[PDB]
């Protein structure tokens, strides 16, 4: 139903061809086993031929006679095989790739007719509700998703399923034996990659719960920054990130191990399963005599059925995900809900006119819950006046002009046009009667000519001369250049807004509308461009039933009729002066008023050799990937030599050959493979793992000794770096996996194989690769073509997609209604060129994958043809027929191997790009010395003198702008401002999170500009809004090191006592030792702030700094904390920028900074005897 | 384009009269009428007076009613505002300020401080 016949309907003839390129799918697949089943059938014959051959040791020439004949039929046959199979693939092929394009070309241009129809015409709705944009975005990435679900993907379904069904068909009825026990191995294949899924599953998790420990400490360290920057913290947060990597990497070693064995164990199952169906294949033969070796390699193919149904799996997914997104967003994608507006048929009035009657309207915006912004109303003009609408709180007359276009049908009562209701007329004919302009004009991207063309579909010129002429809009457009053929460029800002609006008109003018809606079209506009379009306006009234509203009262002077409502409820009505005369409302009002990331630059193969600086030794590794690489290709070799000495031998000595061959392909693959690839997984593993180690920390150590506006004033963010540092270190991880994976097939393919292609005749050799490099090179061509082409539909679609979400983001289109088709009609021209493009990429697409599959029998022509032929002809061999097709299995690895870790190497490359850039840093300030710490330097005397500032967004309108200040010690320095900045930076530039761009700081008198850093930040008593507690014992939370400092159990009492938070820390268990309890989910505001107050007095700072400390929080909390602050100033310099200005009367120095300016500077009886922004600040306080 | 300039505030004490007028020069003709202010710091801007241009008559606040007056120039844009009996709470900065369509208050001028004592 709704699931699957809308996700396929209509295409009558679509249908019909849906069907034939299906069967054709079907045939498709069904001829790769008939294919293979020809396999059989040659290998019968030439097995027998074998057999005789070396049995004679007495006649020569009947040999050359026989076996010979039987040759030649078979080449006979061969024949008629490869071209057999090969011009029906050809065709079919073609055919089943038309079904990835002409069906889904008309169905999907069909959808986007259909759903571009609909969404204009589901009209008020979508202001109602959802995203309006992100939904039309998402819905055209499912529409795209359509695209995968219909296309060949179902073509390649059947075909797979023709190979599955249609070759057991053919196993079980060569025998029921075979199958059992390839039936047997199937659960048993299932059950070793079942081991894989829990594994993967199970590791992951682990990995992700490890390093979200070392995730959640890069989370807090990265926000907490200027905190740990400013008290010195970072070693230990050093030391700790690198155990959390410690153990991350243990999981991660761990996983490799597993995983070695998983993937290990799997093949192991499967090669010895193989060699089992080969010994009892055997058995079958050397006694009893029942297969000769066909269905022996056709219930591989079998097994390459299986593959095929696990090529056919994400053809599945990939159209159920197109069918449940698509027919779920159907129902609202189709048809058309609607019945409030739609397009079409109601009543038509002729009387081209209507006194307007509003009587007793009930309304609620569809905010829902929110109240009735209209309650009740009544209003009723007569024809040829104009009635003019006032409010204070807004909107709620423009209610009643948006109900009067019957863009919301109202809750209760009726809306009146003429004698009928409004709901009976045709709705775009209503449209049609009336005109609206709007406060804030908006222009289409096109000529003014077509701009007022919106207006009317059919008009002239001359119209559109009278039209902006009786607009008075005639003057700047004939001046204008292009003058009427002048375009809007990028959007609607060009010209003046007063010009914009003013030609606005001049299209509802030629809309000739029986009724005029003015919406503030006067108001927020410059004066005198004002007064030009009020004119225009007053010579566009006056002649039609109008309405109007807005807030501007010179043009409500002239207004017959005026109605008064503040919130959307009436109470007055009448001409100006009897409204006067009431001095009410009316009055009232006119008189009282009177994330993303990755720059280009790329790494270079400076990755391996950054690599191999940090992998010390790991030879052993990569060696195990060349043994394993050569040994691959001797199960090829081997198997080979089974069936071949099985072909060519007689009956003597066939059991010792095909029973040590098969030992051998027991032992050599079995026992060595799981070893080998067990070493190497252990080697590279744990290489990949210490990789992981040292990358990251040699990362976030960069990143912690640099600031410096990469922390203090960033564009970035800390999701942006915690995901550098997982991105960057997994990229390279698999950069080396790769690196070792791509050396071992390397070995594997071009190594071994090289040595085997060296025996043959030569010739073949060159035939052989007459094949590859050509149908490796038609497919990546293959490859190029078609991202050429999606990427083409994606700038078609691009520019639709532009002009769409253009048409969709203004729903102002909706009050003319003139562009409703009009917009669909444009979108149907645009879509009209990717259709043929459709239909272009039918015959590309079709011709590609065609010729694609037309290599594949002429691959396996020339392999069998010339294999027959020239080489029966003289001295016909065994081997040299299998090694081809070793050579072929490993030119399957290669493709397959290299194509699958070549996206690999990008991205790591370039995530490898990033982490390089990053380390090296500009590592600034770390030691050093710039001074020798000298006995006899305290104080802490403050100077600022012509300071300036500007953190780093350079015109931001600096804080700091001709600033001085001046604190002597052992006393408070109070500050206060407006709001926002200037507060806080003074603070921050004592941090020396930003030297300032002019002026001087000093601390002794001694300059900051050349202080040390480090010992600057080492006496400060910063406290911050809402500090940032890190997850330990609050114990040790309380003790930050400043340097060498200890935990000393005696000073954090001290601390405890002073910040009055020894109350909890007396009670509850675990005490000091308690934990934050996952963040601090377990203190409030002000039992943090106190714990931040131990932090601050536990290094006993001769300079305190404040920042709004008290700003957020209550009652007690508030006094308390207060009294913390005093008892831990007043022995040492303090800097309070506090708002709290109840607690601001005690201080000795108070000033006064208006934005970068020190404007008043004393004692707080002195301010108050003064008088400014400070005595503002204190009334206002109340 | 626009700009109130203020003629005669000054000093004076309690029952005292302080003629006061406001010159007006720009461009507007809608209903661009002139109307007084007051202010005092640490508060916020109270109104005083204003005639409407219009032709109809004159606005007086709850708390200087009765007492002010005002007057035009009768060729031209001027408003003179008589202030007869000050009291010392009269005390305030006083800038005149012009209508405008919209009706809230976006025209202003120069000012004056006018202060009272007994």
């Amino acid at each position: 139903v709704s699931v699957l016949t809308m996700f396929r309907y209509a295409g009558w003839l679509d249908r019909l061809y849906m069907l034939v390129g299906t069967l054709a799918a079907i045939i498709h697949g069904v001829a790769l086993p008939l294919m293979m089943l020809i396999f059989g059938d040659m290998t019968d014959s030439f097995a027998s031929v074998g057999n005789v051959s070396k049995n004679s040791t007495n006649m020569s020439e009947a040999d050359k006679r026989a076996m010979f004949a039987k040759l030649e039929e078979e080449m006979t046959t061969y024949a008629y095989y490869y071209t057999g199979i090969g011009a029906g693939v050809l065709i079919v092929a073609y055919i089943q790739v038309s079904f990835w394009c002409l069906a889904a070309g008309r169905q999907i241009h069909k959808i986007r007719q259909k759903f571009f129809h609909a969404i204009m015409n589901q009209e008020i709705g979508w202001f109602d509700v959802h995203d309006v944009g992100e939904l039309n975005t998402r819905l055209t990435d499912d529409v795209s998703k359509i695209n995968e679900g219909i296309g060949d993907k179902i073509g390649m379904f059947f075909q797979a399923m023709a190979t599955f069904f249609g070759g057991f068909i053919i196993g079980f009825t060569r025998g029921w034996k075979l199958t059992l026990v390839i039936l047997a191995i199937s659960p048993v294949l299932g059950l070793s990659a079942g081991i894989w899924a829990k594994i993967l599953s199970s590791f992951t998790d682990k990995e992700l719960h490890a390093y979200a420990k070392a995730g959640a400490v890069a989370e807090e360290v990265l926000a907490a920054i200027r905190t740990v920057i400013a008290f010195g913290g970072q070693k230990k947060e050093l030391e700790r990130y690198n155990n959390n990597l410690e153990e991350a990497k243990r999981l991660g070693i761990k996983k490799a191990i597993t995983a070695n064995i998983s993937m290990g164990a799997a093949f192991l199952l499967i090669y010895a399963s193989y060699a089992l169906a080969f010994w009892y294949g055997t058995s079958l033969v050397i006694s009893k005599e029942y297969s000769i070796g066909q269905v022996l390699t056709v219930f591989f193919s079998v097994l390459i059925g299986a593959f095929s149904v696990g090529q056919a799996s994400p053809n599945i997914e990939a159209f159920a995900n197109a069918r449940g997104a698509a027919y779920e967003v159907f129902k609202i994608i189709d048809n058309k809900p609607s019945i409030d507006s739609f397009s079409k048929s109601g009543h038509k009035p002729d009387n081209i006119q209507g006194n307007l009657e509003f009587k007793n309207i009930h309304f609620s915006y569809p905010s829902r819950k929110e109240v009735q912004i209209l309650k009740g109303l009544n209003l009723k003009v007569k024809s040829g006046q104009t009635v003019a609408l006032v409010g204070n709180s807004g909107c709620g007359k423009s209610t009643t002009v948006q109900l009067m276009q019957r863009l919301y049908d109202p809750l209760d009562g009726m809306v009146s046009i003429d004698g009928q209701d409004i709901r009976t007329i045709n709705v775009r004919y209503l449209r049609e009667i009336i005109g609206v302009v709007s406060q804030e004009p908006v222009l289409f991207a096109t000529t003014i000519a077509e701009n007022i063309r919106y207006g009317r579909e059919d008009v002239t010129m001359d119209e559109i001369e009278k039209a902006v002429k009786e607009a008075n809009a005639y003057d700047f457009i004939m001046k204008l250049p292009h003058q009427f053929d002048t375009l809007v460029g990028e959007r609607g800002a060009q010209l003046s807004g007063g010009q914009k609006q003013r030609i606005a008109i001049a299209r509802a003018l030629v809309r000739n509308p029986k009724i005029l809606l003015l919406d503030e079209a006067t108001s927020a506009l410059d004066t005198e461009s004002e007064a030009v379009v009020q004119a225009a306006l007053d010579k566009a009234r006056e002649g039609r039933t109008t309405i109007v509203i807005a807030h501007r009262l010179s043009t409500v002077r002239n207004a017959d009729v005026i109605a008064g409502f503040d919130g959307g409820v009436i109470v007055e009505q009448g001409n100006h002066d009897e409204l006067m005369r009431e001095k009410g409302i009316y009055f009232k009002l006119v008189m009282t008023q009177t994330l993303d990331e990755d720059v280009p630059p790329a790494s270079f193969w400076r990755i391996l050799k950054l690599n191999s600086t940090e992998w010390p030794y790991f030879v052993v590794g990569i060696f195990c990937a060349i043994i394993n690489g050569g040994l691959q290709p001797a199960f090829s070799v081997i198997f080979s030599k089974v069936v071949g000495v099985f072909t060519n031998g007689g009956p003597p000595e066939t059991q010792r050959q095909n029973s040590n061959l098969f030992s051998l392909l027991f032992l050599i693959l079995g026992i060595i493979s799981f070893i080998t690839f067990f070493l190497q997984g252990f080697t590279f593993g744990k290489a990949g793992e210490i990789l992981t180690k040292r990358l990251r920390y040699m990362v976030f150590k960069s990143m912690l000794r640099q600031d410096v506006s990469w922390f203090d004033d960033p564009k970035n963010t800390t999701g942006a770096l915690t995901t550098r540092l997982a991105n960057d270190a997994a990229q390279v991880k698999g950069a080396t996996g790769s690196r070792l994976a791509v050396i071992f097939q390397n070995i594997a393919n071009l190594g071994t194989g090289i040595i085997i292609s060296l025996i043959y005749g030569w010739q073949l050799t060159l035939l052989l690769l007459a094949i590859v490099p050509i149908i490796a090179i038609a497919g990546v061509v293959e490859m190029k073509m078609l991202s050429g082409q999606a990427l083409k539909d994606k700038k078609e679609l691009e520019g639709s997609g532009k002009i769409a979400t253009e048409a969709i983001e203004n729903f102002r289109t909706v009050v003319s209604l003139t562009r409703e088709q009009k917009f669909e009609t444009m979108y149907a021209q645009s879509l009209q060129i990717p259709y043929r493009n459709a239909m272009k990429k039918a015959h590309v697409f079709g011709i590609t994958f065609s010729f694609t599959q037309a290599m594949m029998y002429f691959s396996y022509a020339a392999c069998f043809r010339f294999g027959a032929y020239l080489v029966t002809q003289q001295l016909m061999t065994f081997e040299n027929v299998l090694l081809v097709f070793s050579a072929i299995v490993f030119g399957a690895m290669a493709v397959g191997q290299v194509s699958s870790f070549a996206p690999d190497y990008a991205k790591a490359t370039v995530s490898a790009s990033h982490i390089i850039r990053i380390i090296e840093k500009t590592p600034e300030i770390d030691s050093y010395s710039t001074q020798g710490l000298k006995p006899n330097m305290l104080e802490g005397n403050v100077q600022f003198s012509g300071v300036v500032f500007n953190y780093p967004t350079r015109p931001s309108i600096p804080v700091l702008q001709g600033l001085s200040l001046e604190v002597k010690k052992g006393q408070t320095l109070a500050l206060v401002g407006s709001s926002g900045c200037g507060k806080s930076t003074v603070v921050q530039l004592l941090e020396r999170f930003y030297d300032p761009m002019a002026g001087s700081v000093f601390l002794d008198g001694k300059e900051i500009k050349q202080l040390n850093v480090q010992w600057l930040r080492a006496q400060l008593g910063i406290v911050s809004q809402e500090p940032i507690l890190f997850d330990c014992s609050i114990a040790e939370n309380i003790a930050y090191g400043d340097n060498s400092r200890v935990v000393s159990y005696e000073e954090i009492v001290r601390a405890a006592k002073e910040a009055n938070i020894h109350q909890f820390i007396d009670s509850l268990p675990d005490k000091y030792n308690t934990r934050v309890g996952d963040k601090g989910t377990q203190l409030s505001g002000g039992q943090k702030q106190r714990i931040a107050i131990a932090r601050a007095l536990v290094r006993q700072p001769h300079i305190l700094l404040l920042d709004e400390a008290t700003s957020a929080l209550d009652t007690e909390s508030e006094k308390v904390v207060q009294e913390a602050l005093d008892k831990a100033r007043e022995g040492r310099t303090c800097i309070v920028i506090a708002h709290r200005l109840s607690t601001i009367q005690n201080a000795d120095l108070i000033v006064v900074i208006q934005n970068g300016k020190v404007k008043e500077h004393g004692t707080h009886q002195q301010l108050l005897a003064q008088k400014g922004i400070y005595f503002s600040m204190v009334s206002v306080q109340a | 384009q626009v700009q109130l300039q203020e003629s005669g505030g000054g000093l004076v004490q309690a029952g005292g009269s302080l003629r006061l007028s406001c010159a007006a020069s720009g461009r507007t003709f809608n209903s661009a009428v002139m109307g007084w202010f007051r202010q005092a710091p640490g508060k916020e801007r109270q109104f005083v007076a204003t005639i409407d241009w219009s032709g109809e008559y004159t606005y007086y606040a709850d708390s200087v009613k009765g007492r002010f007056t005002i007057s035009r120039d009768n060729a031209k844009n001027t408003v003179y505002l008589q202030m007869t009996s000050l009291k010392p709470e009269d005390t305030a900065l006083y800038y005149c300020a012009a209508r405008l369509t919209l009706g809230q208050f976006d025209y202003w001028g120069q000012g004056t401080q006018v202060t009272v004592s007994s």
